[PDB]
């Protein structure tokens, strides 16, 4: 997917988003602080909303055909059709 | 002749084309049908292309 | 999936058909005795998942299950060739081999002795089908152990498998000769009350017209019944090849029947089959016309059943479908229902639409046919609630007589009473009415509460 | 540096596990009975070292200790062609050969009296581990010595080191046979509670399900111990060839279970190995395709684990990875994972993301492989729970009947009650009861 600009932009904001939470969770050893909590809440926003995008750029594709293998992706992904169920979206973390 | 039939097997596509894409193979198309009733049953805004060419391939 | 048909194969006759089917089964598929198969069999579109299961890489198993109460027959299908054809785990023997003595009542309580082993065994087949449509029953109905035991696997196949379908080949008590089992006729009512509540279609098989065929037909002095059951064999085959060559049309067994029951009650078929030929005529072969094929078929000369000629009811044929394997000219097709309709040789229903359905097949490339063409009819005609009617009268004549009524009197189903039978008689008086009023045109109200 | 692995070795069972182990690893890495690299072990592909540790230049030695506290086996052991293969430093075997007397209690009695010794074997086999990832237990949980002894080591071993991962083998008492040892559910319940507290995850190896397998699916008529155990031998090599064999992802044992255990409760796996055949089988090589090979994988018959039939919880795989070894087509993998979710061949969790990993491995080229592809499934199951609630039910049976109380009243551990094994059955009834929670819906809101 390094062709797939947007994909890859989308892609590469959803993996410094992973990044930037395991710095959270290896910040707080113990209970997330109100600081901690307030950046889990943030984070888990920003997954939902990007791996929704993730869903719609895939369905966007299927429209147009474009790639079969993000298609597989996608397929793997979504194997329970847990995040099928969930819209697309990473399941909501429950705190 | 000869070209199209080896290179292009255009009479085997067309063979091809009365088997699948005319139906002449109807008893991938009932199952294919019989896996499609609880997808085709869904709304279209429903339907995941992923999901319906897995069960093609499937059906296949 | 494939619409899996399991076969049950009910006592010395219908495990004996059971296993003839299995042959023939195999030499229409290029399957060795062995369950191997061959490498002639090269033709990939035959649909072995309907009725056969793969064993392993390279043998495919019928999903056929030979059921005998007595040992010996079931010995000497294990002695054949075919030993290893069929899955052994399907393959029941009972341990007594006393079988049920022609009792349909005996039968019916062995059956529910064996009740809870027959339906693991079943159940173990079933999940080895990804997509089962039903199963199919091959037995007698005037004997012991295929009758008794065939009711009693209808009701528990009905209660484990209430939605999925019943297709029986029910061998129907020959009707012309004197039956040795004078409680045959509680048997047949027995029989026919199971399938009247716990089959969902019944083949009728009459020995009577199996003999009269093989006799007047097959001109054999003295048929034997190895040649009565490679007929039922053929029948098979051909009640079959809608499975073995797909096509765009009728590729389940539902599919196919579906056309052809229009209500529940009139879930009797009748079949035909053609050409039927001598071993010896294959020398000739005749271009035969679709025309000529449906006109050799309309011959009641060539029905595979015996019906009487009833000169007070106008029986008639309710629905045709004729199965035709070989080439055929579809325009000649379209020729021949035109001048067969012109020429009104069949009567229909005056209540509903009603045609002669025609299906045309390819042979079996891995059998060598002698034939160009061969073909099947099934019929719905009225005349076959005659053949009910006999039996009904046979039922009657033995209730009056108390014919062998002492042995079943030994048996729980008939020791307090027979209101089974009676039962069962009144069920088969108000099939024969019902049939007699579907040949009516106010067979529109037939059946109706009102009426 | 490679994350070294120890492996205990526990009590009877549990020594002659780590026995054939070490022999099947030797094996498979062509290493002496000595230890050393035999000349045709050319392939230095392997890596020895997150299981092995190296005494010389050429000579692989196992990361294995083998303790027990009755003598006969240890020495048996010793008395093998493969006693030099092991570091001699790494064995602690007890002077008094008495064993645990099969009591829980008296095994965690005498770990507390062997603590100093144990921990200074531990010690000295950690400073020769350069990168130590966790202690591997091989023990049985119904015995004395493998059960108490096991659950003594587990407590020391998170006392001492609590930041490093424990995983642990653990053989489970075969729930089939009535066993003899009456306080095997308090042995039992005590292993579960170390497990419970101590351990991150816990395999479970039903004696049951070995036995099970070993009859129906091996045509062994009577199994031998022996032939039990070089199958569990097989498995650990097949579940340790992607860390033999380096490549892109599951590198090592830590991050392979990690996947797994999405909570500290739901550390329950499931196992799957492939091919599975028959030892009268091996003569028909099937060209399976991986679509193929995972439909065998999918039959329950080639499952590793014999969860009963619990007809109330619609039990369901909670997660599955495949690791494959051998010659694989992607394209087929993939054919494989459409097939297996088109035919619905697994259930999965409802309240998460859950899906079949599928891992390609290489096969160890120190092991001549007699199969094209090999594979091991790795799943969490609500079925498990099945197992779990039989062990419970088993626990509160015992603890009911006060069975073979008496000889644990003679042990301090159990001298005054059995609350400990009460506890440890409430406590597992209360897993076998989450885990039907994941296998529904509300797990998503389960432990809220």
């Amino acid at each position: 997917f390094i062709l797939l600009k947007p994909v890859f932009h989308c892609l590469n904001e959803i993996l410094d988003l992973c990044h930037s939470f395991c710095s959270l969770v290896s910040q707080n050893l113990g209970p997330l602080d109100e600081r901690g909590a307030a950046q889990l809440s943030i984070l888990v926003k920003g997954f939902s909303r990007q791996s929704s995008l993730l869903f719609k750029i895939l369905s966007s594709v299927r429209n147009h055909q474009i790639n079969s293998d993000l298609a597989q992706l996608l397929l793997r992904l979504d194997y329970n059709k847990y995040y099928t169920q969930a819209g697309g979206t990473l399941g909501s973390f429950g705190m | 002749l000869d070209v199209l039939n080896k290179k292009y097997s255009l009479l085997d596509h067309m063979q091809a084309m009365r088997r699948y894409l005319l139906l002449g193979q109807g008893d991938f198309i009932r199952h294919l049908m019989d896996l499609l009733k609880p997808e085709l049953v869904r709304p279209a805004t429903t339907l995941y292309q992923h999901n319906l060419t897995g069960i093609l391939e499937t059906a296949v | 999936m494939p619409r899996e048909i399991i076969t049950l194969q009910l006592g010395q006759c219908g495990n004996q058909i059971g296993f003839e089917f299995w042959k023939q089964l195999c030499a229409e598929h290029g399957i060795s005795p062995e369950g191997i198969v061959e490498e002639f069999a090269t033709e990939g579109t035959d649909r072995k998942d309907v009725f056969f299961y793969q064993a392993d890489d390279e043998h495919y198993i019928p999903r056929a299950v030979l059921l005998d109460l007595e040992p010996r027959v079931i010995h000497s299908i294990l002695n054949s060739p075919y030993a290893k054809l069929y899955n052994p785990e399907n393959i029941y023997l009972s341990e007594h081999g006393g079988g049920a003595g022609n009792n349909w009542a005996s039968g019916f309580s062995q059956g529910e002795k064996i009740h809870e082993d027959i339906f693991d065994i079943i159940d173990r087949e079933a999940d080895g089908s990804d997509s089962l449509e039903g199963f199919v029953l091959c037995h007698s109905i005037a004997g012991g152990t295929g009758s008794g035991l065939g009711s009693y696997l209808l009701e528990r196949l009905n209660d484990r498998y209430p939605k999925k379908l019943v297709q029986t080949y029910s061998v129907f008590p020959n009707q012309d000769e004197m039956s040795d089992v004078v409680v045959q006729p509680y048997n047949s009512l027995l029989t026919l009350k199971r399938l009247t509540q716990n089959a969902d279609c019944v083949v009728v098989l009459d020995n009577t017209a199996l003999n009269r065929i093989a006799t007047d037909r097959l001109h054999i002095q003295n048929p034997s019944f190895s040649q009565i059951n490679q007929l039922v064999s053929t029948i098979m085959s051909a009640s079959t090849t809608t499975l073995r060559y797909p096509g765009y049309m009728n590729n389940d067994l539902i599919g196919l029947i579906a056309s052809l029951i229009p209500t529940p009650r009139l879930h009797f078929l009748m079949t035909g089959y053609t050409p039927l030929t001598t071993d010896q005529s294959v020398a000739s072969v005749r271009k035969t016309t679709v025309l000529d094929v449906m006109r050799r078929l309309l011959q009641p000369k060539n029905v595979m059943v015996s019906t009487g000629r009833d000169r007070q009811t106008n029986h008639c044929y309710i629905a045709i479908l004729n199965i035709i394997q070989g080439e055929v000219d579809p325009t000649q097709v379209h020729k021949s229902l035109q001048r067969i309709r012109e020429r009104k040789l069949a009567n229909f229903i005056p209540w509903g639409p009603a045609s002669i359905q025609v299906a045309l097949s390819r042979k079996s490339p891995y059998l060598p046919s002698a034939h160009r063409v061969s073909g099947l009819m099934m019929a719905n005609h009225t005349s076959i609630s005659s053949l009910f009617e006999r039996t009904c009268r046979q039922y009657d004549k033995l209730r009056k007589r108390e014919a062998f009524l002492e042995q079943f009197r030994k048996e729980d189903m008939f020791k307090d009473n027979f209101d089974e039978m009676d039962t069962s008689r009144e069920i088969v008086q108000q099939l024969i009415d019902e049939y007699h009023a579907a040949t009516r045109p106010d067979y529109i109200s037939w059946g109706t509460q009102e009426q």
